[PDB]
């Protein structure tokens, strides 16, 4: 994995040597290649996983999460490159380096084959993300939001550090590769409930689980547009990664300890899709909807059957693409009618009529429109719902008619209607935002064509 | 339509001796700026 | 007049001094390179090529082979009587069990 | 299809139902003909004078533009402002 | 004589049915004046805006913004939290945690013991 | 082509046409117009691609994985063998799903053939599908997402504790 | 109580608008136009009945009551026209209802594809940016203390101005684009 680590590093060189003028061509170019590259990541097995080093390994799951990283960093640097035209070079470069450092901690942390480095880098994600909201978010809010995002990450990781040392005395190695070998049944103790909430609460926070999302919906509307593409996209990810590593050591307790952290996303992503139907604010909407889709994936990850993780994985790449492209979209709004207000700027399918048909395609890609890989990772996780208990389709059917309410609501409130009459800057569609959403659904749509690639380490 | 950046009723929070005023850290004035006191 | 700041500018239009603009620079020139650049390397090189290297995976984790092996497998064991799979994974010869 | 008005083919249109009308007789009807003052008519008569415009023309006249049309030409010159003619 | 309408929820009184309408007071009248008078003044603020050449953007409209800001950013500075609000959301925040719960429990409980009992049919399922 | 035992057809037997009307089919006349436009271009196209196909000729093989020694005879903790043991049973997972697989399109291609009279004319492929979901749901079925050579050693040890309690309070 | 120029309904316009009303949900009511005109005669026949009653609480206490008369009476689903609120070709066609604004967003290249329109456009907006002004300040000087009482706006004055506050009455779009 050395060979994605150095070119990611030598990219800020490659950002701080260039001229005042191709910092942006000269990234977008070079990211866009390490994006082609990232696809030798594929030479997946059916036994055994893409193992290259001591320190760095690549199974099927790591590999689509890995390729979704690489890719979302050229279309982070187009996104980003309207509303820092007028910035300073040096913070223009700065926050080039921080979108640089964040992919180079994030593809070493889904590559991580030892858990303590993947809890470093898992940790050191925080700091460029932080810094890139709380500098370049456009609100009085985004300090706040820096606060809430910084410390219900930190208050749920800091047992992970004590569990996973704990794991490292006990057994004798945090290798993935060891543990899944030398894994023992953790019996039913006290001792044993705590290890498995130290275990399990840091990435309950990073999904998020419902009641411990209030970090999310602040992080994602005070964030920049590549913040909100990375947190959406990426950064949701390493909670579904990381409980699909650890709930290895968590058996047979995860049995009868993940009741409480079913019960809260089941009803939760009733409850935060409820939320999107009455969010005034745009951006606010794809993050209550973000919140929603990764409850599915908590529930697909604590019932540990085949058919959910499959779903789980699926459904992770697909909102990755989704929502990136969601946020992407809001932004092309907002780089017009300057407020994020959905009620504010109406019936844009008379003025973009091109941007309201990648409006309809991202919301038909909410929706779960089948045959996307939305809908696959939707329905393998409401297949295995209704094998873990048949009531719950219930709970799942109800949500799929909530979240076509919201992803046609939203298409309804910000592309049809009347137009507003007293907005008259409203531009035609720049060849960069065209280009930004094609590169987000283009990708979404071919991989309908080949799902098998994005369905983890147990297709 | 451009970057909120902290204006004088945000940067006067952090302009006390205290950061949160109580009953008991009210009389408390901010300490001289050479550190220098009159010689009363 | 309290904090004395420069008055908030108004929203530039790249389309009023570049009519040709594709919205990536101010400069012209830089702006119709960047498009060449995005398009070039984001949909000839990744979207196209890598479309083509994902539809000629080597047989993407054995899932050809699975098939193939077990084309040989159930023809090896329909020919000679046994049956499709046993309920056992491995031989119970070779598993001792506790004793009660 | 809908085939466009005119000017005086609306006029034409709004004399011809008044001249159907067994309270203003036609030979003293002009455009500039007040109902209430130059006809004798009532508001009431007015009301159906608006309403025959509307089955006239097909669409509706609102109560708060149809109280002030109280000649020919004002009705001429609402039906005209409505369906945009003189292109 | 007639069957009184009674107005509902979601079927309201219509305004000819109103009796508050019918009243010619002038008490009543210049209330009317002054809600004319503040609807009259801000269309004129609002138009004096909109028919302008030089504008080329939104105009901005303090309602809304002071909309979302009432409905996002100024709800929990107007909380208290006392009998209604905590029984109020202990019966809607943990109320359904606690019934889906033991719905999901008893279901899985009865289905385990089916299972382990082998008195669930379970013949083709190898799906899971 | 394929192998005729292991995707077994009964003979196909069509009868011969018994035309009783006087009045020409529309069919033999598409199906003469579908031989000379269709099958004998695309005949020839194939022949050609056929023909440079047999200019080079090359080969590719299936491979073979030797039998290793199992997760029984593995010492505990010991991941030099068991890793080899865990590959091992993860391949004969995947070829047991696909032995799975290919029962399912025998049953399903039966349905279809037999059209009307399935349920009588596919007991044969019924009962093969039967006994290969049952050996399937006895050896890898509620092992769980991190399924693996240890738990399915485990499941198989628990079902043998069964089996033999049950021979000993029936005897 | 609502009305843009003035600030309630008088009598007489509630008793018209009554009139109106009940004239339509009768047409609603029976449909056939020889049986409607029958029955809009006796309803007129009724509203001429109580026409001179001088006493304004009597004349007001009628009008109550024919409300009532009329919603007991009134139809479940009225006649709408097609582009009345609520008819079925209502607010059809604004989805095609471009604003002007939008041909400034336009290429040079399909700017000239029409040369005269959008020479004779800039004549109009030339029009406009030189009389804006001149409306402002036509409105100022006329407007009272406490903004402006009710929303009827003035016409032009002079002989040269244009009204006050005229390009979105002048430019809207026309209703078949
Ligand atoms: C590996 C090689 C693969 C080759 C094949 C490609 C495979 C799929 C790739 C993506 C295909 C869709 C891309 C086009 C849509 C986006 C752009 C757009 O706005 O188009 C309008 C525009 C035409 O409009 P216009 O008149 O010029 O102006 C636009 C209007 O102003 C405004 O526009 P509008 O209002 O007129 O249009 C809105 C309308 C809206 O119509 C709809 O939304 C209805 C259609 C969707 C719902 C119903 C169908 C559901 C699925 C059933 C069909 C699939 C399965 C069928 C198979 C059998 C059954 C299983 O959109 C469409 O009709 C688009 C048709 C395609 C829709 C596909 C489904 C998207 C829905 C969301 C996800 C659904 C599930 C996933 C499906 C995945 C399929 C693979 O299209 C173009 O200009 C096309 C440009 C070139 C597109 C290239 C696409 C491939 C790129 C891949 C590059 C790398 C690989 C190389 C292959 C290259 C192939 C050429
Ligand atoms: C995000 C907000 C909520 C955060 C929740 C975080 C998870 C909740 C539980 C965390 C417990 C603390 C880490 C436990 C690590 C377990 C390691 C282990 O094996 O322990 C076995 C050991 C057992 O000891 P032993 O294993 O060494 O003993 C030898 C073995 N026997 C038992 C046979 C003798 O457990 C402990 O020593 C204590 C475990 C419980 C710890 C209680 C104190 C912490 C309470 C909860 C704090 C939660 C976060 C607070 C912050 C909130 C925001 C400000
Ligand atoms: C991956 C995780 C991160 C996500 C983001 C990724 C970003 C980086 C992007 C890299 C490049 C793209 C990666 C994904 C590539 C997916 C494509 C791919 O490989 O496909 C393989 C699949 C392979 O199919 P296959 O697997 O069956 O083929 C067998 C394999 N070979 C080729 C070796 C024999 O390609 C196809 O299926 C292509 C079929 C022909 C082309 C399409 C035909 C259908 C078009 C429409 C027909 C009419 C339908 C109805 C239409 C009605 C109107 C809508
Ligand atoms: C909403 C905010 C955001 C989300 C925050 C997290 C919410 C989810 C986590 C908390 C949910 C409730 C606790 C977990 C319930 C399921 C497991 C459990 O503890 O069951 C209750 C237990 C049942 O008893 P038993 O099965 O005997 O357990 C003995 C274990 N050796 O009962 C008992 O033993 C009695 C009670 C013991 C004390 C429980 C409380 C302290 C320990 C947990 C913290």
């Amino acid at each position: 994995m050395l060979k994605y680590i150095i070119p990611t590093m030598m990219l800020m060189p490659l950002t701080w040597l260039s001229k005042n003028s191709m910092i942006w061509i000269n990234t977008t170019l070079h990211s866009l290649l390490i994006s082609l590259t990232s696809l030798l990541l594929l030479n997946q097995f059916g036994d055994n996983s893409l193992n290259f080093s001591l320190t760095f390994f690549s199974d099927s799951l790591s590999t689509p999460l890995l390729i979704l990283t690489m890719w979302l960093l050229p279309l982070m640097l187009m996104a980003s490159q309207h509303h820092l035209s007028k910035e300073n070079l040096a913070r223009k470069k700065l926050f080039i380096s921080m979108l640089i450092l964040l992919q180079l901690f994030l593809i070493m942390t889904f590559t991580a084959t030892e858990l303590i480095f993947f809890y470093i880098m898992f940790e050191a994600t925080l700091v460029p993300t932080l810094i890139i909201i709380t500098r370049w978010g456009n609100q009085t809010e985004r300090l706040n939001a820096g606060l809430y995002f910084l410390f219900y990450t930190l208050a749920g990781s800091l047992p992970l550090l004590v569990a996973l040392i704990y794991i490292q005395n006990t057994m004798g190695s945090l290798n993935f590769l060891i543990l899944q070998y030398w894994v023992q049944p953790m019996p039913n103790s006290w001792s044993n409930t705590f290890m498995w909430l130290a275990c399990m609460m840091a990435f309950m926070v990073k999904m998020p689980l419902y009641g411990l999302h209030l970090w999310l919906p602040k992080a994602h509307v005070e964030a920049p547009i590549a913040g909100s593409m990375v947190l959406a996209a990426i950064l949701l990810k390493l909670g579904g990664y990381g409980m699909m590593r650890i709930t290895l050591l968590l058996n047979p307790i995860t049995d009868f300890m993940a009741y409480p952290f079913i019960m809260l996303s089941l009803w939760g992503m009733i409850m935060t899709s409820s939320i999107c139907l009455r969010q005034t604010d745009l951006k606010s909407l794809i993050a209550y909807s973000s919140v929603s889709h990764m409850a599915l994936v908590i529930v697909a990850i604590l019932i540990q059957t085949p058919w959910s993780y499959m779903g789980a994985t699926a459904l992770m790449i697909a909102h990755g693409l989704t929502s990136s492209m969601l946020f992407c979209l809001a932004n092309s709004n907002y780089e017009r009618v300057h407020s994020r207000t959905m009620i504010l700027a109406r019936g844009l399918q008379t003025l973009l009529p091109l941007m309201a048909a990648w409006w309809l395609l991202a919301s038909l890609t909410n929706l779960a429109l089948p045959p996307s890989i939305n809908l696959i990772g939707e329905l393998f996780v409401v297949m295995s719902t209704f094998s873990w208990s048949n009531i719950t389709i219930i709970l799942m059917g109800l949500n799929m008619v909530i979240t076509a309410l919201y992803s046609l609501y939203m298409l309804i409130t910000t592309q049809r209607g009347k137009h507003t009459h007293h907005i008259n800057n409203i531009l035609p569609s720049f060849t960069r935002e065209n280009a930004l959403m094609s590169l987000h659904m283009l990708p979404l749509l071919l991989l309908s064509l080949n799902p098998k690639i994005i369905l983890g380490p147990l297709y | 339509a451009r970057q909120w950046q902290p204006d004088v009723e945000w940067a006067e929070q952090y302009g006390g001796a205290v950061m949160y005023p109580t009953k008991e850290t009210a009389h408390w004035k901010p300490p001289p700026w050479n550190d220098v006191d009159p010689p009363k | 007049l309290r904090w004395q700041e420069d008055p908030e500018p108004e929203d530039e239009n790249l389309y009023e001094k570049n009519p040709d603009s594709h919205g990536y620079d101010k400069d012209p020139a830089v702006d119709v390179w960047n498009m060449r650049v995005v398009f070039f390397f984001g949909f000839s090189i990744v979207l196209v090529l890598g479309s083509t290297f994902v539809a000629y995976l080597p047989d993407y984790r054995m899932q050809e082979w699975a098939r193939r092996e077990a084309e040989r497998l159930v023809k090896y064991r329909e020919a000679h009587g046994l049956p499709l799979m046993e309920s056992n994974c491995f031989d119970p010869s070779k598993i001792q069990l506790p004793e009660d | 299809d809908a085939p466009p008005l005119t000017l005086e083919g609306i006029k034409d249109r709004v004399l011809y139902v008044l001249k159907l009308y067994d309270k203003i007789d036609p030979e003293k009807l002009s455009v500039n003909s007040h109902f209430m003052k130059d006809l004798g008519l009532d508001s009431l008569d007015q009301v159906e004078i608006i309403m025959a415009m509307e089955d006239e023309f097909g669409f509706e006249i609102p109560d708060i533009d149809a109280e002030k049309l109280m000649c020919p030409q004002e009705i001429v010159d609402y039906i005209a402002d409505k369906k945009d003619v003189y292109e | 004589s007639f069957p009184k309408y009674e107005p509902s929820r979601l079927a309201s009184l219509p305004t000819t049915l109103d009796p508050a309408e019918y009243d010619i007071s002038s008490e009543t009248r210049k209330a009317q004046a002054e809600r004319l008078a503040i609807r009259s003044r801000l269309k004129r603020e609002y138009q004096l805006q909109y028919n302008d050449p030089s504008r080329r953007g939104v105009v901005e409209d303090p309602a809304l913004i002071r909309w979302t800001c009432a409905r996002s950013a100024n709800v929990y500075p107007n909380f208290r939290p006392n009998t209604k609000t905590s029984l109020l959301g202990a019966l809607f925040g943990i109320g359904p945690l606690i019934f889906w719960y033991y719905v999901f429990k008893t279901d899985r409980d009865r289905k385990e013991k089916l299972i382990q009992e082998g008195k669930l049919d379970r013949t083709f399922n190898i799906s899971y | 082509s394929w192998d005729k035992d292991v995707y077994p057809e009964p003979p196909r037997r069509t009868p011969a046409p018994s035309p009783q009307t006087s009045l020409p089919n529309p069919i033999t006349y598409l199906t003469k117009a579908f031989d000379l436009l269709v099958d004998r271009p695309v005949t020839l196209v194939r022949e050609f691609i056929e023909r440079q196909h047999a200019k080079n000729k090359y080969y590719y093989y299936h491979r073979e994985f030797r039998r290793v020694p199992d997760i029984t005879e593995c010492h505990e903790k010991d991941v030099l063998c068991m890793f080899e043991a865990e590959m091992q049973w993860k391949r004969d997972y995947k070829v047991d799903q696909e032995i799975v697989n290919i029962i399912q399109e025998r049953l399903k291609a039966c349905q279809q053939r037999e059209g009307e009279s399935h349920r009588q004319n596919c007991a044969k492929e019924l009962q093969q599908f039967t006994q290969v979901v049952k050996a399937y749901q006895d050896r890898y079925h509620d092992l769980g997402a991190h399924y693996s050579a240890r738990k399915c050693l485990a499941k198989q040890k628990q079902r043998m504790l069964a089996e033999r309690k049950a021979t000993k309070e029936a005897a | 109580a609502f009305l843009p120029s003035a600030a309630y309904l008088t009598h007489q316009q509630k008793v018209l608008q009554l009139y109106k009303r009940a004239l339509r949900h009768l047409e609603s009511r029976c449909v056939h136009r020889d049986k409607y005109r029958y029955f809009a005669c006796l309803l007129r026949a009724r509203f001429d009945e109580h026409k001179n009653e001088k006493d304004m609480v009597k004349a007001t206490q009628l009008l109550r009551e024919a409300e009532k008369e009329f919603w007991h009476g009134q139809h479940p689903q009225p006649y709408i026209f097609p582009e009345s609120p609520g008819g079925t070709s209502y607010e059809r066609y604004e989805c095609y209802k471009v604003p002007e604004w939008c041909l400034d967003d336009w290429h040079p290249s399909e700017k000239a594809m029409y040369p005269d329109y959008f020479a004779k456009r800039e004549q109009w907006k030339k029009l406009r940016r030189e009389s804006w002004e001149r409306e402002v300040k036509q409105l100022q000087e006329e407007t009272p203390v406490g903004g402006p009482r009710t929303e009827a706006l003035p016409p032009a004055r002079k002989q040269g101005d244009l009204p006050p506050l005229w390009w979105h009455i002048v430019t809207r779009p026309r209703e078949r684009p």
